[PDB]
């Protein structure tokens, strides 16, 4: 039931995890379920089992010059993330410390969309998509077409709370500027070049208006970043025109 | 090894039980084979023939333990000895019977193919007037049978009944047991909790399953004919194996066993009643003579196993044991330790009793008892709660601690300090114990401090008045003494104190970590695994305590640990370095680029996976490998003649060329010394 369980881990599960062979990394990994049931006294056992069951695979690829071994290193990464979830919940001060480190870890991995999806799958146990926004914006931006020219839209809609493909002609929402900007860039890289241009023009007008309400020693950094964004939008308006 | 090699000779020439029993816990434990096989075997080959059970049973285990080695000498032993003990199964002799039982199984790839020749050899061997062979050697046929289940009985069964009481009986039992894996798994389950008498009894648990019942109806008649007094285990064993109406025979069995129930065949008798619960009313009745036994390790253990087999009668059994054991305890020091051990370990519903025996034990010179009693008294104190019990626990454990300070013998010292169990906190936290521990902490002998600090550390969360400033002093003074006093072997003991002085006293460690790590890392740099292993573990925990606050010292510490790890091929307890690096990086949040700044780390971790055989060490290496973010193979790479000659020249010239190259390759090596 490896594929049935794989489907279950996205957006049943309790039954699917009992039809997976135990003599493999994936069995212990997708019962370490234990981190989804908060069974830490079980998850610790499942993680140690996953480490022992993974084991030989690291030694098997020691003659492909560790090229294919990368996949096992990804499993090793993911296994630490399982422990990270335990520490995340058990020791609150680690939760913010982990945010630094996980991000630093993510930047060192390959840019394969599937590996990022697996990391995000486990990451969702501890961190909302609306907190590590840098990861989801980069995820959408990993490739001009991501892993399929549909995921960038779903991700941006998730971060927006607005679905412009159904809410047709809706104005650009009062959301974090990077999500709107990425959306407009995604519209440009399609047939809808004119719409992207006009939206960029109104986005710039909106930012110019918003800049006038962030003039203080408490929030001038926002205005400064908004100016950087204005510069990016103006260059895009130039090239698009 | 020579010392034990010669002793093995004299031990087998042989009191005798003591020698063979003690050596049995070196045989197969030390792991040596150059002598354990190669000359020891001559002692077994010539000395074993005259050796009664149970001592010979231990020798039998030694036989199997030699076969397990599997080396050249082993192979010579296995064939030489079994081939002689196929014919000697010839009444001189008797050890040959047990050789077959174990040796045949130790190397099954050979013995599997000789099922019937062994039967023929028994057919002849049993003729000896002694009749020892007729019982033992025939029963030993399990050795030539059971291997068939790993890949004859369908006809040998009839041959056993027709061609072979003794013969047919002894062959029949094993031929039935081998019909399934269950025939022996049932016994393996049981052992979690004249020979023909025992075998006729053993037929009933197995003929019931082969052919379900005339066999059972006649088998019990044969039991009664072999006069009637017997260790009637048949119905218990059957009431596990099937329960094939075993009760129908009890009206002619229960009236025979019962007289033997008092401690006064007698080796079991208890086991002939227990298992029939699986007549609970009759076992309940009959516990009285069973619970009247004296303080023997065997009968007490049997009664405990009885309780485990029949939980619903446990209270009646345990109340008996409670009284039985307590009376001896209240009443000497050579037997009280069993009373105390089982009173503390068993599920009983036991305070002043310990104070009394403790006062007796403290004034005895029997060092074996001083060692056993210290930890055993600690076991019994478990249930404790009136103020009297509080004073009893604190007083007894304090007095054992005083022995742990004033007694020159390090083994008694160990036992009495080890006795200060975690379960007795809030009692050991009293001044009566902590003041004695204070004396231990400043004692002239470092072994006392080494043991005593762990207890003091634990107790730091309960009574800082007699812990905390002492731990502060010892951390500073011991870390100083490791260098300033010129300490030799004792330095390792002092190193052990470090970590013991840290793990359980966090209120000291945070503000002191700076002077500790600066000097502790200095000790890491000072030179000895006896020191470094403890320094490494302590630093690891210190990193866990401070987390990211000590990032400024990570480069120094990391480099030192890594260098220690790289030499793990010689310093083979440095799995510790793997753990320490793992916890250090995880705790501090060190930037995940040690594979760029110190690239060897990853090569080392991979070498561990394909060097070390210990699953734990490999698991830790995996944990460290996954601690850092998965590395893009590109960035990884960035951070880092026979055929060749053959086609370029005629063969007439090629031949000398490759000959000369091979010779010069050898000639440039140091191994040339031999060639």
């Amino acid at each position: 039931a490896r594929m049935a369980a794989a489907a279950a881990w996205g957006l049943s599960m309790e039954e699917y995890t009992c039809m997976i062979p135990r003599d493999t990394h994936d069995g212990a990994f997708y019962r370490a379920l234990a981190l989804h049931q908060d069974l830490f006294s079980l998850a610790q056992q499942c993680i140690d089992k996953a480490r022992d069951l993974l084991d030989a695979e690291l030694t098997a690829m020691a003659g492909e010059s560790y090229s294919r071994a990368y996949g096992a290193m990804v499993s090793c990464h993911m296994l630490s993330e399982l422990e990270e979830v335990i520490q995340y919940k058990l020791v609150p001060e680690r939760r913010e410390i982990i945010r630094q480190i996980w991000w630093e870890r993510l930047q060192g991995c390959q840019r394969i969309v599937e590996d990022w999806q697996k990391i995000l799958m486990v990451r969702s146990l501890v961190v909302s998509p609306h907190e590590d926004m840098r990861t989801w914006l980069k995820y959408a931006s990993l490739c001009g077409k991501s892993g399929r020219l549909a995921l960038a839209h779903k991700t941006l809609v998730l971060l927006l709370g607005v679905d412009p493909s159904r809410q047709l002609d809706h104005p650009l929402p009062t959301v974090h500027p990077q999500v709107t900007y990425a959306y407009m860039k995604n519209m440009w890289k399609s047939a809808r070049k004119i719409d992207a241009f006009q939206h960029m023009q109104h986005f710039v007008q909106t930012m110019q208006q918003q800049a006038q309400h962030a003039i203080a020693t408490e929030d001038q950094q926002h205005k400064q970043e908004l100016h950087k964004l204005m510069a990016r939008c103006f260059l895009k308006l130039g090239e698009w025109q | 090894t020579r010392f034990y090699d010669q002793l093995n000779h004299h031990i087998f020439e042989l009191e005798r039980k003591g020698g063979i029993l003690a050596i049995a816990s070196l045989i197969g434990v030390e792991g040596g084979n150059a002598t354990r096989i190669g000359r020891f075997a001559n002692y077994l080959r010539n000395l074993l023939p005259s050796n009664d059970p149970v001592v010979m049973e231990m020798a039998s285990k030694a036989i199997g333990r030699l076969a397990m080695a599997g080396d050249t000498f082993t192979a010579e032993y296995v064939e030489f000895e079994v081939k002689r003990a196929l014919e000697w199964l010839e009444g001189r002799r008797h050890a040959a019977v047990l050789v077959l039982r174990e040796l045949a199984i130790s190397v099954p790839t050979f013995f599997f193919q000789q099922v019937q020749p062994f039967f023929d050899n028994i057919f002849v061997a049993v003729w000896d007037p002694k009749q020892a062979i007729r019982e033992g050697a025939v029963a030993a046929l399990r050795a030539c049978l059971i291997l068939t289940t790993q890949r004859w009985y369908r006809h040998t069964f009839e041959e056993a009944e027709k061609g072979f009481i003794h013969g047919a009986l002894l062959i029949l039992n094993e031929l039935v047991r081998i019909s399934s894996m269950e025939g022996e798994r049932l016994r393996e389950e049981m052992e979690e909790i004249s020979l023909i008498q025992m075998t006729i009894l053993n037929l009933l648990p197995r003929l019931a399953a082969f052919r379900p019942t005339q066999y059972l109806q006649d088998t019990m008649n044969h039991v009664l004919s072999c006069e009637r007094t017997a260790a009637f285990q048949a119905l218990g064993l059957l009431s596990v194996a099937v329960r094939s109406e075993f009760k129908v025979y009890l009206p002619r069995v229960l009236d025979i066993i019962r007289a033997a129930l008092p401690p006064k065949v007698d080796a079991t008798v208890f086991t002939c009643i227990s298992m029939l619960a699986r007549i609970q009313q009759d076992i309940k009745e009959l516990l009285e003579p069973m619970l009247a036994v004296g303080l023997s390790p065997a009968l007490t253990a049997v009664l405990y196993d009885l309780s485990r087999q029949i939980p619903q009668l446990k209270k009646d059994i345990q109340d008996g044991l409670l009284k039985m054991l307590s009376l001896v305890l209240m009443h000497d020091v050579g037997s009280i330790t069993l009373a105390l051990r089982t009173l503390g370990s068993f599920e009983f519903e036991l305070t002043q009793f310990v104070r009394h025996c403790a006062d007796h034990f403290l004034n005895s010179e029997h060092k074996e008892i001083r060692m056993e009693a210290a930890r055993t008294c600690s076991r019994l104190l478990t249930p404790s709660v009136s103020q009297t019990a509080v004073q009893v626990v604190a007083d007894v454990l304090s007095k054992l601690l005083v022995v742990g300070i004033t007694d020159p013998d390090p083994d008694i010292r160990y036992c009495v300090l080890a006795s200060l169990d975690e379960r007795f906190d809030a009692h050991l936290a009293q001044a009566e114990n902590l003041q004695a521990l204070f004396v231990a902490l400043n004692d002239q002998v470092f072994e006392i401090r080494e043991l005593a600090i762990c207890t003091v550390g634990r107790l730091s969360s309960m009574n800082p008045a007699f812990v905390m400033p002492f731990l502060r002093k010892m951390l500073i003074q011991i870390l100083t003494e490791l260098e300033h006093s010129g300490i030799g072997r004792i330095k390792e003991q002092s190193a052990r104190m470090l970590g013991h002085l840290v793990s359980n006293a966090p209120r000291l460690i945070r503000p002191y970590m700076e002077p500790i790590l600066k000097a502790l890392i200095l000790k890491l740099k000072d030179p000895n695994p006896g020191v470094i292993n403890n320094v490494l573990a302590t630093i690891g925990e210190l990193a866990q305590v401070s987390g990211l606050e000590m990032r400024k010292w990570v480069d120094e510490l990391f480099i030192i640990i890594m260098d220690m790890l790289q030499d793990s091929s010689l310093l083979a307890k440095r799995q510790v370095a793997l753990w320490t690096l793992g916890q250090l990086v995880a705790s501090t949040g060190y930037v995940v680029e040690p594979y760029r700044k110190y690239p060897t780390l990853l090569e080392v971790l991979l070498n561990f996976l394909k060097t070390e055989q210990n699953q734990g060490t490999r698991r830790e290496a995996i944990r460290v490998l996954g601690l850092l973010g998965a590395l893009d193979p590109y960035k990884h790479k960035v951070n880092i003649e026979m055929l060749v000659n053959m086609g370029n020249l005629p063969l007439d010239e090629f031949y000398p060329a490759v000959s000369m190259v091979a010779l010069m390759r050898i000639f440039r090596d140091q191994s040339l010394s031999h060639h």
